[PDB]
């Protein structure tokens, strides 16, 4: 529920255990998956949630599907980047973390194409944030001068970055 | 003809229909009003309580084919609930997140029996308890009884006689409306489809409350085709009137003229033939002037007006010779007009 | 009971406040630019200065085991007091620094006497120096700031036992706003070398900023939980509230002050008593601009006697009114446009005006209640 | 509009004379001197009694003065951004530039009071550069429209442009 | 048989009665941040590790929302309407005169609406849509009275297109001092324009059944 | 019988409503980013006052 | 070691009484040896003014 160092609230980690479970006899197609995720600490239940993937394509390369079960922590370090530059502790941009669901709620309509690369890709993902993003440095920077706009123009252009 | 639909407007600032995959803290909507969540607002018009209408009111209300359009499919937004437990006993606070559909609109139609839908109908104009969207923190922001029914058909067409309603001039559209319909019986199709998603949206019982899987179907609309794009009324942008003065137009020209006769031909400081006018009050300008908001002046008298007056940063409340107060600079400024102009100066520049 | 302390002050070209970036601190009202002091800036302006300095009965500190070595006069413990330190609780964040720790000149003493003594072990050592941080929150400073310590508890072995570290402040201080539009400028500076041979040429211009404004400041107090601070000393309280007053009517931030030297004074201020606090900030909504004829603090004033009259007539009711003082400089700004008059005294003198203060709040003077003097060192 | 356009082309009709009389007035205000005061209304007034969208008494005194010290011939399509912008791209990035900018952005915190010398100092920089044509009408109606957002906006959009050909 | 849970509700059937709406400003929000520095009282003059912080603040033009059911206050009360009437009134004066009390020691923004609408109808309504374009500031004027105006706009257009059908509304428009009126001309937009919250609690109380 | 009560409250640069990182709580209407002030933040201002005490 | 010394001088810039009133010197040179007098150009701009400082 909460957003600390090293994550930031996305909410539907579909992508997480996509890569163990199509990594040992399991990369075929059987119609369509079904995602069951029971998430816990301890003793304490947080959340139950599930998720339906139309999952008729082909086999997929490694690295990029590698890359595409790291969401949370490209996230992190999209959220953790401050506005100008201070590093130290900071919590980055707080306003950022405000869109990340619904721009992941978008993506996450096209699943099956995303995994198996099939039509879908990181960089066509990358696009989603382009909506959100102009209307957040709108407010960021609402200054009419020329250095705001160059400021505006340079904050515009975060994507993820994918690691492993 | 006896009406056979009804229409529910459901638009709001914030709004949120929940699934049942909110469970423990995570409270989600899911993308659009719900049969469980209509039929709790149609409830609370007809000021049934949570218990009494699950024996009664809720199987005769569930028999009902409703569909849904979308149009400004929202922005989901997330807000951070805490319950402080306390302020069992503990200083404990329970943390929590509830998600919104930020500037949504959505169209209800309800097809069934005819009198029913009267009595439904006659019930949202004036509702006996409180109306809102989801959450009790969640206001309609349009009427909820804003189209009248009528003896349509089914579903897709009664989700056509309905215009989309814009709000400003460059006002984005979707080309697509996608719908969200209830699947439909018949015994040619009696089973469910391919395309059929599965809702646990068929209300029950309330108090101990209680939901049962509905087929659920999605169709969509283009704009231009089924639905014809309306247009906003009234005034959004706010400016203040700040007529600008004209001296050219007729009423003006008469109204100074009559204002030069009430005043008999004599400026109001010094006493002379007056030639000219000067405004006081200023909102009343562009041709709607009264004559008891203009004074009599010569050239010098209102040269040395114009003159107090350049930046002083008077918007309404102008300079009033008549005044005692304004009396000692208007004649300093008349006595350095007198000292310093030159006669020869104007009468080159005409 | 509130005590309510609204001014109106102009400043010299300067910089009193900047961030990072060297620029001084901006912020947006009414949909415009504004020029900000941080209220941060102010509360320590105003309490580290030579008008509070019989009431700094507080210390805010990382290097608590150097004030205990300072403390003493030999070798002392300086190791083992860092260790008790770090099984306290304030442990090094990223394995680096400390925790801030606001505690009271006076009970360093104890701290002295406690982790010296060899009679008892560590846990013993961490717990004493615990119980005796926690009770720790009898000061001037600390009775308006207010306090809030709490460990990171990840290195709470379940041996330390904490109390009641949370004071619950008393002043409210706003971040002080320009009553209108900001315009920063660029001051232009070269260093020049001093040996006339230089047989060389380069530019080498550098970038200072600085900006004007006149600032409304805002500040609050509340009278029945100073007292609940200070554990039931009026005296005590109204010496404080009074040195307060004095000092922040004559302070500044000290800022680049070494090279713009911008010492101004205040041109008005207002002091009401109140059940409920109210802020004249959305006098300023309108920016105030200047004309053919005027003070820019002229007209500011006017603009906050205009809002001042209508919230007085707006927000009226005879349960419970408000009465206030209005100070100018020998009387140089009257509150308004000689016209619609609602302070029910004109004082001309801060000293007579911090009287009439105290006057109203206990009955006190100002030469009385100077005798209740706290720490100085 | 028309009543700047009027205005412009009479600012342009005047001689030697009457340019040297508002030469004479720059930094001061319009009640402080009887000759200008005389020239300025006798050039002003018919327009302002004919067209109702004439520019207002302030912005008409600061192009008259601007005009007199900073004689400019009218054209079409070289406002003041779009000369900004293409003197603005001939200068190392790191030092120069920067103050042209802050000196650029300046205006966008003042009035139309205190707005003659920094104006002043943007003329001047043009006219260094050898710039003999300036637009006076669409500078007047953007002084005229100022405190709105659309027109700054335009203002930084039209700079931007210029500087990222 | 107390106030504070049958209008408010339950402490931690027993439906209550209010409907406050989140407060959604008038404009773009403009977040600004603060890079405050935690000094040290000791001067040390030795081993910096800048202190360099964060803290985020804004400042808005709010509208909010409230909304109070007659009839179920007083079936919680079961029949003390002059009880009804009195905690009308006590919430009336509340939630005009309390401010949330987030970060007030450090920011102190304790402010007053600049104008409250009281208003009696059968459907409810919320004059969010007024707002749907962001308030731009203009030199004659500010941004409290440009957001008046626009509420002034789309009251007008609602009664114009939204009335009679044998139920005419009624308003209760209040501004300190009146120096914040709802549009001119056009019957005043509502009902008296009055510049004291107790005549604006006298006037709602005595228009609901004549009340004290 | 249904009051209505609507409020227009300009405030001075503030932080009101945080999230779980620090900034003031927001929402989207019209197309921009506007503040927001939440439904239980208010509700619990106006109960438990000493307004409401008195 | 420390090598910081504080200042026991302050010193503001100063300020005119007045509203500044800037001027512009139009300059041209001179050549000593005749040429051809035929757009010598030149016109410079060297900006001065007189203020009475506090
Ligand atoms: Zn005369």
């Amino acid at each position: 529920l909460m957003s600390n160092d090293r994550y930031t609230f996305a909410d539907r980690d579909w992508y997480s255990p996509l890569f163990s479970y199509l990594h040992a006899e399991g990369n075929s197609r059987q119609g369509k998956l079904w995602l069951v995720g029971f998430a816990s600490d301890k003793a304490k239940s947080i959340d139950i949630w599930d998720k339906i993937i139309e999952l008729e394509g082909t086999d997929t390369n490694d690295e990029l599907l590698a890359q595409l079960a790291n969401r949370a922590t490209a996230l992190n370090a999209m959220r953790k980047k401050p506005l100008r530059g201070d590093f130290k502790k900071s919590v980055g941009t707080p306003q950022i973390a405000d869109i990340i669901p619904h721009a992941e709620n978008r993506i996450a309509i096209n699943a099956g194409k995303m995994t198996e690369n099939r039509g879908y890709s990181w960089q066509d993902a990358d696009t989603e944030y382009g909506e959100l993003l102009t209307k957040v440095a709108y407010s960021l920077e609402p200054a009419q001068t020329v250095d705001a706009r160059l400021k505006r123009g340079n904050f515009i252009s975060r994507k993820p970055w994918p690691i492993i | 003809a006896p009406p056979n639909t009804l229409f529910l407007r459901l638009e709001g600032a914030l709004q949120s229909w929940g699934s049942n995959e909110a469970k423990f803290a995570l409270r989600r909507t899911a993308d659009a009003p719900t049969k469980s969540g209509v039929l709790g607002l149609l409830c609370a018009a007809m000021g049934i309580g949570r218990a009494e209408a699950a024996d009664s009111w809720l199987p005769k209300l569930a028999n009902l084919r409703m569909g849904v359009r979308i149009d400004r499919p929202g922005i989901r937004w997330w807000d951070f609930h805490t319950v402080g437990a306390g302020q069992k006993t503990r200083a404990e606070t329970l943390l929590s997140r509830r998600e919104y559909l930020a500037d949504a609109s959505f169209l209800v139609a309800l097809q069934g029996e005819p009198e029913l839908v009267a009595k439904l109908s006659a019930a949202l104009a004036k509702p006996v308890w409180a109306i809102y969207l989801g959450r009790k923190s969640c206001p309609p922001s349009r009427p909820v009884c804003e189209h009248p029914p009528g003896f349509y058909n089914t579903l897709e067409e009664a989700l056509s006689a309905v215009p989309l309603q814009k709000r400003w001039h460059n006002e984005p559209l979707p080309q697509i409306l996608p719908c969200v319909m209830d699947w439909i019986p018949g015994y040619d199709g009696e089973h469910a489809p391919d395309d059929a998603e599965i809702h646990y949206d068929l209300p029950v019982s309330f108090q101990p409350p209680r939901h049962l899987p509905r087929f659920v179907i999605r169709r969509e609309l283009v704009v231009g085709e089924d639905v014809q794009v309306s247009r906003e009324t009234g005034t959004s942008v706010w400016r203040p009137k700040g007529t600008r003065a004209d001296y050219n137009n007729s009423e003006y020209k008469k109204v100074r003229a009559e204002r030069l006769v009430m005043d008999h031909a004599a400026c109001m400081v010094c006493k002379a033939p007056a030639t000219t006018v000067q405004h006081v009050n200023y909102r009343r300008a562009g041709g709607k002037e009264i004559p008891e908001d203009l004074r009599a002046l010569c050239r010098l008298c209102h040269d040395a007006c114009t003159m107090l007056e350049y930046g002083s940063g008077m918007t309404t409340n102008r300079i009033d010779p008549c005044d005692p107060i304004w009396r000692e600079r208007i004649l300093a400024k008349r006595k350095e007009i007198v000292e310093f102009r030159s006669r020869g100066q104007r009468f080159r520049k005409m | 009971m509130l005590i309510e302390i609204h001014m109106i002050q102009n400043h010299s070209p300067a910089n009193l406040n900047r961030d990072d970036l060297g620029a001084p601190k901006t912020c947006y009202f009414g949909g415009v630019l504004r020029s900000r002091i941080s209220s941060q800036c102010i509360k320590r302006s105003i309490r580290t200065s030579n008008d509070f300095k019989a009431l700094l009965g507080g210390v805010r500190t990382r290097r608590l085991a150097d004030l205990i070595q300072q403390e003493a006069g030999e070798t002392e413990c300086w190791k083992k007091a860092q260790e008790i330190l770090n099984k306290c609780g304030f442990k090094n964040k990223d394995d680096n620094t400390k925790m801030l720790v606001f505690m009271s000149k006076d009970k360093i003493k104890d701290l002295a006497r406690i982790v010296l003594d060899n009679s008892l072990g560590l846990t013993e050592a961490a717990q004493q120096v615990a119980n005796v941080i926690a009770q720790a929150t009898l000061a001037p400073d600390i009775a308006l700031c207010g306090r809030m310590l709490e460990p990171n508890d990840k290195d709470k072995d379940k041996k330390v036992k904490w109390s009641n570290t949370t004071v619950e402040a008393a002043l409210q201080v706003a971040h002080a706003i320009s009553t209108h539009i900001a315009r920063p400028e660029i001051d232009y500076f070269v260093a020049a070398d001093d040996v006339p041979g230089e047989d060389a040429g380069a530019g080498h211009i550098g970038e200072s900023m600085f900006a004007s404004a006149c600032f409304y400041k805002y500040f609050s107090i509340d009278w029945e939980q100073l007292v609940k601070n200070l554990k039931g000393d009026t005296n005590l309280a109204a010496h404080t509230v009074g040195a307060f007053l004095l000092a922040a009517a004559k302070t500044n931030p000290s800022g680049k002050q070494n090279s713009f030297a911008a010492h101004n004074y205040p041109d008005g201020i207002l002091v009401e008593f109140k059940n409920s606090p109210i802020s004249y900030a959305n006098a300023f909504v309108r920016p105030v601009s200047v004309v053919k004829e005027s003070d820019l603090v002229e007209q500011s004033i006017g603009q906050l006697s205009n809002y001042v009259n209508d919230i007085r007539l707006g927000y009226y009711d005879e349960q419970s009114p408000v009465i206030g003082f209005w100070f100018s400089p020998n009387n140089r700004y009257p509150l308004g446009y000689k016209h619609s008059k609602l302070a029910s005294r004109n004082i001309g003198n801060l000293n007579e005006l911090v009287g009439a203060v105290l006057d109203y709040i206990g009955g006190f003077k100002w030469e009385e209640v100077q005798k209740s003097k706290a720490y100085i060192g | 509009n028309r009543g700047t356009v009027d205005f412009i082309a009479s600012l342009e009709n005047l001689k030697e004379g009457d340019l040297g009389i508002l030469r004479k007035l720059r930094g001061a205000r319009l009640d402080e001197k009887l000759p200008g005061f005389d020239l300025f209304s006798a050039l002003w007034w018919p327009l302002r009694q004919k067209n109702q969208r004439a520019p207002k008494r302030e912005v008409a005194w600061l192009i008259a003065k601007l005009f007199a010290e900073f004689r400019f011939e009218q054209r079409e399509g070289a406002t003041l951004p779009i000369l900004m912008g293409g003197i603005c791209r001939k200068l190392e990035p790191k030092k120069e530039l920067p103050r042209v900018l802050a000196r650029f952005d300046q205006l966008a915190s003042l009035d139309i009071m205190q707005m003659e010398e920094p104006l002043s100092v943007i003329m001047g920089i043009l006219r260094k550069h050898q710039q003999v044509c300036l637009d006076w009408v669409g500078l007047t109606d953007v002084l005229s429209f100022w405190e709105q957002e659309p027109v700054k906006r335009e203002w930084s959009d039209s700079f931007i442009k210029a500087y990222k050909i």
